[PDB]
């Protein structure tokens, strides 16, 4: 769960709580998770963060159902994204949308994950 | 201690419009607690004990030390910082942390330490969460764009 | 007889408004032209003088060469027609609740806009703040019936009717050749409070 | 003396000499000059002017009504009853120097001595109007913009001819740029509280406070200068007239002010301040409706 | 006498519009250049100001002898149609460009259109080092129709210039169909198309059917 | 004087092109690199931004004496045609590359074509372990064609620069025949034949009969 | 039957309700159903989930009739796919298309089956 006053500090903690490549000491403490696998997840939510402005919530609930498809599917492919949806409680937060203002809160929550990931290494 | 209020006005504006709003800033700076300067507007009401030693001589010196020893980060970089400094929700802390770290690698790799000793020193007074180190950074960037206006 | 009939209408903004006023501080990023507002509620207002001068310059092009504008708007000279019989009031943005049910962030949109030099081809950006589309303001207009009057009262009614059609054909604001106007008067009714004057036949002259 | 006439403005311009200024309240002279300019265009002024010269009727200037009628600040009535911490009690005499209105719930504590940090009625704006495309076309108009519950209440004689006039001032408006969106109100006649009509005297020889601007009759002006503590405020301006085609000037009546504390309360006038060689009179209402302090 | 006429034309699009609006610091994966929109309905708007600025600077290249350095240095044909702040006469003169407000909201939604704004993805390649720098700019879709109207007032101060101002206006609308009308238009966008022009007098009494042949 | 002329030319595809579109909500087991499309007809579009982006970068090797490293370091023959942002007189710049839409939607329906966008599976083969990595990219089809509009301004500065600029425009269009309009290109995906190069006037007065001799040379 | 607000939670339950290889304890609790037999089913629907965008529904009703052919045919070959179309009510949902927006809802329903199958083992 994530409120408006904490969802960035939640996402700041989740990147720190995510593991790093403790071996392979060539620019070490780098993540197993990569930037391009992370931007494939935000490419789902960023096209809903701007159709939340335009459209109703009553038309977006077909793709909001589809975000549980592909956040599961991207987690099944690579084990690094598998850890992201566990640490950042994404599959818990995605089942809790129910209106426009949480859809925009979750889609800003994914942007906070990308921001601190780019920040911390 | 004294108190002041400074107001910018355009050319050819009447002095009665000019002298009145300055008086509005003086009586606003009397009500900070008592000892304050009120730059340009009632919401830049800083203590003098952190306007000279922080804004006018410390932060404005370091901003001017950066933006003259480079040709890359122009006014557009400065202007997008002002929006980030002015709104300041919890989400703009992340968006600022992403915005500086993009440009840390976008620059040419000779002066990457100059930007990294700037951005980690700019992000330092963005997340202080006491408001006394952040509104100064906004007023320091107003006094820099006003000095480089073509 | 003595009466004070008023013209209650609901105005409507088919484009924005921009009624400026005092210009405090530009502040770089901050609005380069803040619209006039109600300094208690911080809702956009339409001041009555901005209505009163606007519908008299439009009627100045229609009824010019005077005599029928003087009795309806006053004159500093001409001892007959000081305080000329129309007493306006400022608009109050009635639907501050109906807009929020339609779903809206703030009542005043910010329009970005620029200015391109003809030779340098370099821009010059404004931020003209507007008051948003289809807001409604409370519009009321006290016309005064007096002992001197009721000879030309019918002929003032064929002017204030025509002095509201012209606001529906002009802008009523600032920067009107660039949009920012197109105002419309709906539910324009002529009630009578404090008087005895039959307002029936006038109400079919309005619709 | 009788029922107070609560009036809710929400936009008003009140004078103070210039156009760049707007005082909060309007005083007795303005509202009375509104009635005569109202009763003339009803063709009804001679029933009012025959009434306007009687001991029966009173009239009082405006005061803020915030869930209770308020009062002026007595002029110097609080006494100097403490040589401790001069650094801040002089600052206390800065905020308690532009206050000028006290609530009736605690006006007795003010005479007894109490700080009473002032509340806010109608933050005064100053909007810069224009006239398009003219030479010298930027005037500036101040505006009292009232704070969502504050009304003004002249306190007058409950007279049916007076209520017929002031139900039409709802639609002609008091104050300044009326016929431009200022001063239009909605009247609401209420009743007086019992501890306020207890002290709405007119002829009680004691330490008595005025509640309106009053120029005394010349037999009373000698002795009223002795113990009084007054302001003077310069009632003047141009005389509005339908019969000149020329804007003349009133003859500059220097009155007292509402809040002037006094002893042996005097009787006032209706001062004909007409200019020289002028058809009608300019009344300029000045007679006091007082307020006892300790009784 | 005094009269105001009205040009109810219908702005179609081809290679859809991008009239930029709030170019502020947007979200991270979001649109880097959003179009200007309505706060009520969030639909695209061609503002009247982008019509008027494009229509001057195209007619400034045609109806000016001397090359103007500034908009206050037009000819007497543009400064009275498009207003001029330095002439004693030509302040507030002859044209009111109203905004455009997306007429075929139902016609597009009967077709396969999901959103009234397309977002084309787009980049740029550095010439040495061949690095991409992508952008997501928003864009009104191709087959929109926008309600376009003017107000041409006749203030009895010309009495003969009426019939030749529309020869400039119809020429000005021929140039926007050849130029681009707003936004990044030398890379494709814009390309408005004015349809169904009809001059009809709303106030006053001026014969428009003798003039409606100039609009055809 | 002022005149605007128009290059009504016609792109013909050969081994038809990919021009990317993100389409995040595309599918899972299907197209993960869609072609950009007209959002009302869902037809393949050649936008003008990728037509103009080639013709500065293809003509940077021909009409730059000095290597660029940026736009607005070009050599004033590209700048007056395309435009700069750090020059003064060449910012708006003599070329409005209008987008090109799928013209022969009926000729493709006349032949045996089901969909206007063929989908190709492409399989990055790892050169150790031989393990696959398929992708399904989407491209326009082989004999598609496009209405290619291009508008040239002639202000009061083109004294004799009209002919000098048209030596350049028929140096960038006959060089896109040797290059690939974006996409992948080094794997097919680009070759085009600009049919029917035909100038015409749309505004002003300018003789174009001396122009239709080097366009069709 | 499947609405827009449940068809992913339906497909999440159907994978869990599907049986596992309870014997053969070499990475146990694996499915009898394999990935490659499952991706042959989605290869039918994924080429209609992107021709639903382009074409009418009035031309796709020849292949939507063919999905009842091959979901039956793949079920007849291997008994593992036979259980999938029983647990995941696919043959019930396939007879209920009737427009574009359910065709895309069913084709996103097949992607939800592939997503959780890759997720759960």
């Amino acid at each position: 769960i994530l409120t408006d006053e904490n969802y960035v500090d939640i996402a700041e903690k989740a990147i720190l709580k995510l593991e790093r490549n403790t071996r392979n000491r060539k620019n070490p403490d780098a993540f197993f998770l990569t930037t391009s696998k992370l931007r494939n997840l935000l490419s789902l939510t960023s096209t809903l963060f701007d159709e939340s402005k335009v459209k109703e919530y009553d038309a977006l609930l077909d793709r909001i159902a589809y975000l549980r498809v592909q956040f599961v599917y991207q987690a099944g492919r690579e084990i690094a994204v598998k850890d992201l949806i566990e640490k950042a409680q994404i599959l818990e937060a995605l089942k809790e949308i129910k209106d426009r203002e949480t859809l925009q809160r979750f889609c800003r929550y994914m942007e906070a994950l990308v921001a601190y990931f780019k920040f911390y290494g | 201690t004294l108190s002041a209020g400074i107001g910018l006005f355009a050319d050819k504006t009447p002095i009665s419009l000019m002298a009145h709003q300055t008086g509005e800033l003086e009586e606003a700076a009397k009500g900070n607690e008592k000892d304050s300067i009120s730059l340009f507007s009632s919401d830049y009401t800083f203590k003098f004990d952190r306007f000279i030693t922080n804004v006018y001589d410390d932060k404005l010196e370091q901003i001017r030390y950066f933006f003259n020893h480079q040709d890359e980060r122009g006014k557009n970089f400065i202007y997008k910082l002002i929006e980030l400094l002015r709104n300041h929700d919890r989400m703009n802390m992340a968006r600022l942390a992403y915005y500086l770290t993009r440009l840390e690698e976008l620059t040419r790799e000779t002066d990457r330490d100059k930007f990294k000793t700037f951005k980690n020193l700019f992000y330092s007074w963005y997340t202080n969460k006491n408001d006394k180190d952040r509104k100064e950074a906004e007023l320091a960037l107003l006094l820099y764009i006003y000095e480089i206006r073509k | 007889t003595f009466a004070k009939i008023k013209f209650s209408a609901q105005i409507r903004l088919e484009t924005g408004l921009h009624i400026g006023g005092s210009d405090a501080f530009a502040a770089i990023g901050a609005i380069n032209s803040p619209v006039i507002k109600d300094p208690i509620t911080n809702l956009p207002i339409i001041p009555g003088s901005s209505l009163k001068g606007k519908m008299r310059t439009l009627l100045a092009k229609v009824y010019n060469e005077s005599d029928i504008l003087s009795r309806l708007f006053g004159n500093s000279k001409d001892k007959r027609f000081k305080m000329g019989r129309l007493i306006f009031r400022d608009a109050f943005l009635s639907n501050a609740d109906e807009l929020d049910s339609l779903g809206v962030r703030s009542y005043t949109e910010v329009k970005f806009e620029n200015t391109i030099d003809r030779i340098t081809a370099e821009a010059n950006p404004r931020q003209i703040e507007r008051a948003i589309r289809n807001s409604t303001f409370d519009f009321e207009l006290i016309y005064e019936i007096t002992d001197e009057n009721e000879n030309q009262v019918e002929e003032d009614f064929k002017v204030i009717r025509d002095g509201l059609k012209l606001l529906e054909l002009d802008y009523l604001g600032g920067s009107g050749s660039r949009g920012y106007g197109k105002v419309a008067f709906e539910n324009l009714k002529a009630t009578t409070v404090f008087g005895n004057y039959d307002v029936k036949t006038l109400n079919e002259l309005l619709t | 003396t009788y029922k107070l006439y609560i009036m809710t403005f929400q936009n008003a311009h009140f004078g103070s000499g210039t156009l760049d200024s707007s005082k909060l309240t309007f005083s007795a002279d303005r509202i009375f000059s509104a009635l005569v300019l109202e009763a003339l265009k009803m063709g009804k002024l001679d029933a009012f002017l025959a009434e306007a010269n009687q001991d029966k009727f009173t009239l009082t200037d405006a005061f803020p009504f915030q869930f209770g009628p308020f009062l002026p600040k007595p002029i110097g009535y609080p006494k100097h009853d403490q040589s401790v911490d001069v650094k801040e009690v002089r600052r206390q005499a800065k905020l308690s120097k532009k206050l000028q209105f006290l609530a009736l719930e605690n006006v007795d504590d003010y005479l007894n001595g109490e700080l009473f940090e002032n509340e806010e009625h109608a933050v005064i704006d100053t909007v810069t109007k224009n006239q398009p495309h003219k030479d010298d076309n930027l005037y500036q108009v101040a505006t009292t913009r009232f704070s969502n519950d504050t009304s003004l209440y002249v306190i007058a004689n409950e007279s049916d001819l007076l209520n017929e006039l002031m139900s039409s001032l709802q639609y002609s408006g008091l104050g300044g740029k009326r016929s431009s969106g200022f001063g239009r109100f909605e009247l609401d006649i209420q009743n007086i509280p019992l501890e306020l009509s207890d002290r709405l005297t007119k002829n009680h020889s004691d330490k008595v406070m005025s509640l309106t601007t009053a120029l005394p009759v010349d037999a009373d002006l000698e002795e009223a200068m002795e113990d009084g503590h007054y302001l003077l405020t310069k009632s003047s301006g141009f005389a509005f007239s339908h019969a000149t085609n020329e804007n003349y000037r009133k003859q500059d009546l220097y009155k007292f002010a509402s809040g002037s504390t006094f002893s042996k309360t005097f009787e006032g006038q209706i001062v004909d301040v007409r200019p020289l060689d002028f058809p009608h009179a300019v009344l300029n209402y000045a007679k006091p409706l007082f307020f006892k302090l300790e009784v």
